[PDB]
């Protein structure tokens, strides 16, 4: 989680 | 060359040699061209586990990739690994990066192995887990640019000092002892194989992913099988 | 009534309710009318070995059972046991005899149960192993004529001062803490019985059968299911 | 000793 | 009454009845009166583990109990569990507040029992692992204020919502199926028990225990065992 | 030189250098006068049972030795294995004969190692179990007349075209890969070990013994170790 | 971590 | 069959 491509869970 | 059996976590799709358009993990045999391929929402900075098993009676073997409280990538295919691979083997962990870069970094590895041969109740058997990986890890094999020691994981392509992956790099770690995968008269053979892995990446996408292979006792990283090849294969055939 | 997913190994072919015309090993799922089965070359007399396997990636339920230096059947049936069991469970050994009887004499019982959850390397697991049984197995809950001690096995069914086997009889041997078999958030679910068995039947003509078998918690021994229904169902639906 | 009905053995 | 056997991890000292002036993790053999202690660097608020630890070869109880890059704390004493122990026993874990407070959670527990016969190689073994409790963990028995269920752990004492622990509670947690400890004739019998557990105080000074205790099958808590006599034994003698 | 720690079953007295007068087990440290022995009833043609444990708790090296429906032999020996040996060693299995001669048969072999380590449940583990060995076992190292697949057994030394054992013969078997028996941020490490045999004299006069060690990595048979030097060390002192 | 009695590692 | 040296057995 600093950060991510196409992502995040709810 | 080798023989190579692979379930690869494929983060950069390489549609110029059959890599679906979308992150993916993925079975391989012989070839860097998946036999077959699932869809897995990578998840950058998140750690992930991986889940590989076998057994002789189907003749299937299959994957699991997850993330906590989110959904799984899942990926099968029947392969009969006793014409497939020599009856002994060594395991390991590869992994690369190449134009693009991410870290490769493994926080807990196990492996299970039992063979029932034809007697009653005759089983041989091989486990190992490694929950924190040391600077001199001697029961492993670290190839190209592997490394264990850092917060007691293994390491598996270059990591600058403060931490930033870097490119063109290539690493494997293949555990010392040979392991003893089929035999001809095996009521019953099967291993399944688990790793959590960390992959985070600074730039845009990321690149080119992680693998769990099955191999002849003396392979070795071929040349150039940096990027796309993820270290397991010479070409991309 | 109750729930029942079986592995049969039917010494007696009672093709009048769907056995096939020899001894068979099959997959029941809630009837005794097998999903699908094998033929299994049963042999008078000797030890021989049971291995059931499952896991929640593939949804497929296999078993194997062989002897020493023979070959072995085998039987397979995809099914996603969601569908079919409640998530607590317990586990056992079933036999009978009618007619026709033979010695369901159990020399020994191990099985193994995993549960990963939504969390990192979150698993449940669950492992007993029997090489030898006790006059008082207080794990063990046995129902109808089983009873154990007799030179440390397990006999299923009624069996005379010194070997001789008993015409209509039922027994079984559940382990006594429940089992949780699977759930909702889990990534992968597994579990694999094992059991080494000695059939013999003074005369020449075996019958009925011996079955490893998974059902609701307060199962118990069904009204009437001597011989055929190897104490595991109400009726030949 | 204590032979079979019909499969082949020792 | 019940027949115990425990291995303390007593937070507060009861000097008027023995207890060493300092937090301490002991031994006691069917009284609350340790027959041997040693001192305990418990911390408030940090996830510890214990480990204990048995062999019937030396016939000696160990414990080790730690926190994360931090001393350890160890307790061993000779003892022949045959004559102390009835052989079928059950395990659990109990704990308990009186006038001052803390939270008795479990984060995991496992246990791991092996009972070698005199026979060529025939061993009979129990193991389960809990690494995440549900609401409704069947294969346990709960005692007292013993609860399952919040962030998959087992709160053995009573938590406000909020989350703050209260006095004057007992609860307990024994696994469902019985245990066969010991064997007149067993080349070797042994054991090991693990789990983490996570003691919070809002006042000063917490208590006043957590403790890992085998007993003899239909055991329960006894009547005013809240506080000093953590939930195990009726009076302090 | 090497750094030897064996559990020794010797079968021949040699009174000439510490050897009490009849068939004992004892431990050896560095070398071949026992720090500590136990007469043991060998029996001649029969199958026995060994079994050595050890944890970094009690610091105590134990060892059983058995025959089924017999009484065992037992030793013990305190000793801190940090202070003996590297922290990366080999275990293996050692034998000869001499002047006397016996067949030193191992039917089967099984070693689990742990080491919990400064971490939460941060614990590495290697297992491995043996109930056949391969004519071709690549995961074992063969030293002196050792050979494998004579019936699936292991004879550790020379026995002619069908079972006579011969004399002035020395064999080793040791597990490929290394394994690390200790560390110091380690919380507990231990390790056991267990193996049948079956010792046989055509006359009936057996020597000289079997043993299981633990030694450096690269440790080979002595120069001359044959008969009462079990092929461990290089001299009688 | 909230906070502890006699405590504190390094 | 094939026996012992001294101590006892079957
Ligand atoms: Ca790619
Ligand atoms: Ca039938
Ligand atoms: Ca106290
Ligand atoms: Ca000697
Ligand atoms: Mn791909
Ligand atoms: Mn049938
Ligand atoms: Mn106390
Ligand atoms: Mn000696």
């Amino acid at each position: 989680m600093y950060w991510y491509p196409y992502a995040s869970g709810s | 060359a080798d023989t190579i059996v692979a379930v690869e976590l494929d983060t950069y799709p390489n549609t110029d040699i059959g890599d679906p358009s979308y992150p993916h993990i993925g079975i391989d045999i012989k070839s860097v061209r998946s036999k077959k391929t699932a869809k897995w929402n990578m998840q950058n900075g998140k750690v992930g586990t991986a889940h590989i098993i076998y057994n002789s009676v189907d003749k299937r073997l299959s994957a699991v990739v997850s993330y906590p409280n989110a959904d799984s990538a899942t990926v099968s295919y029947d392969v009969d690994l006793d014409n497939v691979l020599p009856e002994w083997v060594r395991v390991g962990l590869s992994a690369s990066t190449g134009l693009y870069k991410e870290t490769n970094t493994i926080l807990s590895w196990s492996f299970t192995s039992k063979l029932k041969s034809n007697s009653t109740h005759e089983t041989n058997a091989l486990h190992f887990m490694f929950n924190q990986f040391s600077k001199d890890q001697k029961d492993l094999i670290l190839q190209g640019d592997a490394t264990t020691g850092t917060d007691g994981n293994l390491e598996l392509t270059r990591v600058s000092s403060n931490g930033s992956p870097q490119g063109s790099s290539v690493g494997r770690a293949l555990f010392y002892a040979p392991v003893h995968i089929w035999e001809s008269s095996a009521v019953v053979a099967s291993f399944e194989a688990t790793f959590t892995f960390l992959i985070k990446s600074p730039d845009s996408h990321p690149a080119d992913g992680i693998a769990f292979f099955i191999s002849n006792i003396d392979s070795s990283i071929p040349s150039g099988s940096t990027g796309r090849l993820l270290g397991l294969f010479p070409d991309a055939n």
